């Protein structure tokens, strides 16, 4: 939050990709839901159909704001032709760092070739790593965007890495205390994040090793795992997207949305949870909080949905009928002007001392926008 | 920023001076907005101008923020060494000059100003005069 | 580890190649047997194909054992002595050598190449007495 706007403030490159995508990136629209979409940040849940050179701009200019040490939440979803996405989450009994060495790597590369020959065949192996220390330890993403083969053969692969223990075995002989379950069966089926990319309350992924194992295929016995690292000199960004055909380096082988719209429905989607629930189960309090929600605006109806959901048994049969019907009767309402006032009055009343700090952090981060914004530079109606 | 502001709310406040001399505000209320029962789509006598000041504070910051970018975008492109102090001496005038619209001294000289620029001579007097024409709760 | 050293190259017939590998301690009849076996190996005369040597056979002389060698620098008389080409290093198992990392070495010049390269030298700090 505050990070985000300092690093807005105080970094030139942020400037940079804001003004891309607001003039260059705007008219390159995409529908939320729709499949054309390649690249989706979920800050703003902004989807785009860029095609190679913005994409290619797009990820050098990541590669800049990486390198300086932004804070990124891209993502992009695998089309009908991509790499290899593979979620290793390495779940240890103790969250101590393995060792991890090149010759591990190299034998995992070959364990995982011999997994992959028996389909079509005809390359680069990335490995980064979560910066360990934190419960349930690390996690890891080999990533292999050399080739193009996205279909059900990719769900063919996972099935048979899903119940292999040589790869366990490999485990075990670092210590490992989740040899099953650690891939996850979506690990192509879900959208990945560009190298560089965070996660909520999350440090990035970085880049352990880089490994070069040229495929043979006159000689498919011969596995010459070689390569020299070199890596600054490559755009990362660019070289790892799976999507980047031309990389230099490699070669081509409803709530939600309503939060996104206001921060004050935030706020108030924190009060609602903070008092209890028990005035939500009786009609008559229910009833007259959804009044009050409903004379603050008429885009709130999915918000009082969302507290609709709680006790389905009311919910289903009453609940989500006898709410449309109130927020009918409340379109054309005009007797009673109960507001939000009620609503603060309440949770200082149920959950006293706790919601204090909730709207100092709130208003303190208002403030904290201008005077970012503005170089300290105090003055009236701020 | 009067001449801006007159490029922003052109159809939407008219000042007009009244027999006693003191300048007041008409405005054009306009549905969903803060109002009385039933003066949609009318015009509205006013004194001090709420909707102009918060639009003033507000909306215009969208428009400097723009011109502040456009500045970032000009600097960020390779050029002479002489054009690249003349904007960094512009930009350093102009980011301190553009807090001065939050100044409710600077804000009242801009209404005080600006108030010549939105006058229509021949208003008051020309108001009603149609007879077929009634004013009524709902238009 | 892998030391590739060649000739200066520029002369008739071409230059000349020793591979050295030193990590190892084997010196018997067993030499003599894998100096056969490549003798009558056809991989590496089709990869010196591909290299466009006309000499596929007897560039392996059948006594490369038999005889000293030189140490890294040595020239021939009225020759030049050989410089390096390439190094790689690749581990091995004795459950499963599949595995082939033979990823090649960085920053060979911080180490004392004519020690490291020697065949009597066990206590090497880059090569092992395997």
């Amino acid at each position: 939050t505050i990070q985000l706007t300092a690093q807005r403030k105080y970094l030139a490159e942020v400037q940079a990709l804001e003004t891309l995508l607001t003039r260059e990136l705007s008219v390159f629209l995409t529908e939320p839901g729709s499949k054309k979409t390649n690249i989706i940040n979920r800050i703003t849940g902004k989807t785009y159909a860029l095609p190679s050179t913005e994409l290619l701009r797009l990820y050098e200019h990541l590669e800049q704001c990486r390198k300086q040490g932004a804070l990124m939440y891209f993502l992009e979803r695998q089309g009908t032709y991509s790499g290899l996405m593979l979620d290793y989450d390495l779940k240890l009994n103790t969250n101590a760092v393995p060792p991890l060495e090149p010759p591990a790597l190299s034998r995992l590369c070959h364990r995982i070739f011999v997994h992959i020959k028996n389909s079509s065949v005809l390359i680069h192996f990335f490995f980064t790593l979560k910066p360990e220390v934190v419960q349930g330890k690390y996690g890891f993403h080999v990533l292999i965007p050399g080739l193009k083969l996205a279909a059900s053969t990719k769900k063919s692969i996972i099935g048979s890495l899903q119940h292999d223990a040589t790869v366990q075995k490999i485990l075990h002989e670092q210590g490992v205390t989740n040899p099953e379950s650690c891939l996850d069966p979506h690990s192509a089926s879900v959208p990945s994040l560009l190298y560089g990319s965070s996660k909520l309350n999350h440090k990035p992924y970085q880049l352990k090793t880089g490994f070069e194992l040229v495929f043979d295929s006159s000689d498919p016995d011969y596995i010459p795992i070689h390569q020299i690292k070199n890596l600054e000199s490559y755009n990362l960004v660019s070289e790892l997207s799976l999507t980047n055909e031309q990389g230099s380096l490699v070669r081509p082988v409803s709530l939600s949305i309503l939060m996104l719209h206001d921060p004050e429905a935030r706020y108030l989607h924190k009060i609602l949870n903070l008092l209890p629930p028990e005035y939500y189960v009786e009609y008559p309090l229910w009833s007259n909080v959804v009044f009050a929600l409903a004379n603050t605006s008429a885009n709130y109806r999915p918000l009082a949905e969302w507290f609709s959901q709680k006790c389905p048994e009311k919910w289903n049969t009453g609940g989500k009928e006898k709410l449309e019907k109130l927020w009918n009767d409340a379109s054309h309402h005009t007797e009673k002007k109960i507001t939000k006032r009620s609503i603060m009055y309440w949770a200082h009343k149920h959950a006293p001392q706790q919601y204090k700090e909730i709207v100092e952090q709130g208003y303190f981060s208002i403030l904290a926008e201008y005077v970012y914004s503005y170089n300290g530079m105090l003055e009236h109606y701020m | 920023i009067a001449k801006v502001i007159y490029a922003m709310m052109g159809n939407k406040f008219v000042v007009d001076v009244d027999s006693n001399g003191k300048y007041v505000w008409f405005e054009f209320v306009l549905p969903g907005q803060p109002m009385n029962q039933g003066e949609i789509w009318k015009w509205r006598k006013e004194v001090n101008p709420d909707e102009l000041h918060i639009y003033i504070s507000e909306n215009f910051s969208r428009v400097m923020d723009r011109i502040t970018e456009h500045i970032k975008y000009h600097l960020s492109q390779p050029h002479e060494s002489n054009i690249l102090n003349y904007y960094k001496k512009l930009l350093k005038a102009f980011e301190r000059s553009k807090s001065k619209i939050f100044n409710d001294s600077f804000k009242k000289g801009v209404i005080r100003q600006a108030e010549f620029l939105f006058r229509q001579r021949s208003f008051i007097q020309t108001l009603d005069t149609n007879p077929h024409l009634l004013g009524v709760g709902n238009g």
